[PDB]
């Protein structure tokens, strides 16, 4: 019936501290299918079957890149550098799977409703930071224009193991944290 | 196939801070590509100033700060021709390129009924790993669908391609069966417990 592929960039600052962030991506319905790594120059498919299938040239995002820093600064001035209050977010905590004590699954944190997106997820097992098989995905839009993000932990169910993920949002006071157990 | 990217337009010049700048370049498929709509949006921290619509042809200001880009970018009529044009060699293009794995993409459920409960009060019918998110699960008890103690969770996002739903019966010689209809599948897959 309906679909919808966006190309979604952004360009972004901080002062105080001074940062830099851009970001170049193409997405289907609610997925990603791809990001450039603006640094290497390389069109990073979301699932690998995506690249046999198809191919995208990333010096064309770099091309884009330069335009939208510039645009960036020219909007900065035309605004007389008006900035908007950040949205911090809300997080989830869900497997993948139907879980079974033994059988390898994989806890997923989404982080939603926050601006700007700039987040970095933090994952513990039993309040130990595991990071081994940790992937993080960039940064979703939404029709409220605030961001949402997914982390995957790849882990072995076992009684009383405990779980946490937290978020750090650029300029929040600290960590906001969700803990998950099995059944 | 290739994939083709489309260009932004450029606005014309008039202790911590953030400043957010973007551009979302987005086709709307109705029947394929029987009808499509370019729209391209611009965005300034959390406010979109402008954008271009090919139902419309031209560019509307959202804002008051897009006004004056609007008009910038509306005096130029080789820039609307470029944008119009963006109809065929970014959206339709991209369809041709990406429709097999994408409209076409088929993820089969994985279907599992569990009791929750100390007796039981509660029978879940956990449905994962499923594409498109589109589905129907219902529970049967003795071959009639109920409804009335059914509640159902929003079709969740894993983010990875796939999507989760968790539908649990309110519940107390009775056959109790989850029933999945999904694209991806020839056959409902029928869930006894």
């Amino acid at each position: 019936r309906r679909h919808v592929l966006l190309q979604a960039e952004f360009y972004q600052r901080s002062e105080g501290p001074d940062k830099a962030w851009a970001q170049f991506g193409f997405h289907f319905d609610a997925d990603e299918l791809f990001h450039v790594e603006l640094d290497a120059a390389q069109t990073v498919w979301r699932l690998p079957e995506f690249g046999r299938f198809a191919s995208f040239e990333a010096q064309g995002a770099l091309q884009n890149m330069a335009v939208g820093k510039q645009n960036l600064e020219v909007m900065i001035s035309n605004s007389n550098r008006s900035q908007q209050d950040f949205v911090t977010p809300e997080l989830a905590l869900f497997p993948a799977e139907a879980v079974s004590l033994e059988e390898p699954n994989v806890l997923i944190c989404y982080a939603d409703k926050f601006w700007p997106p700039v987040a970095t997820m933090e994952w513990r097992r039993n309040g130990a930071v595991v990071s081994e098989g940790v992937y993080d995905s960039v940064y979703y839009g939404r029709p409220d224009l605030l961001f949402r993000k997914f982390s995957y932990l790849p882990f072995v169910p076992q009684r009383g193991d405990v779980y946490s993920c937290a978020v750090r949002h650029w300029g929040a006071e600290g960590p906001v944290q969700r803990m998950w157990e099995p059944e | 196939n290739k994939m083709s990217m489309s260009t932004m337009n450029m606005p014309m010049a008039m202790s911590s801070a953030f400043f957010f700048c973007g551009a979302i370049s987005e086709c709307h498929y109705l029947n394929g590509t029987e009808r499509v709509r370019y729209l391209q949006r611009y965005i300034y921290n959390r406010q979109q100033y402008a954008h271009f619509d090919s139902d419309v042809g031209k560019f509307v200001a959202d804002s008051p700060l897009g006004e004056p880009q609007a008009e910038y970018w509306n005096s130029n009529a080789e820039l609307l021709e470029n944008r119009m044009n963006e109809v065929d060699r970014f959206c339709r293009h991209n369809y041709g390129g990406v429709e097999s794995f994408t409209v076409q993409r088929s993820v089969e459920p994985k279907v599992r009924v569990s009791a929750l409960q100390p007796e039981t009060d509660r029978l879940a019918c956990y449905v994962t790993g499923f594409y498109p998110p589109e589905i129907e699960v219902k529970w049967f008890l003795n071959g009639r669908e109920e409804t009335e103690r059914v509640v159902s969770t929003d079709v969740m996002q894993n983010g990875d391609w796939t999507y989760q739903v968790l539908v649990v019966l309110e519940t107390v010689g009775d056959s109790y069966v989850c029933r999945v209809e999904h694209a991806s599948l020839r056959q409902p897959i029928s869930q006894a417990w």
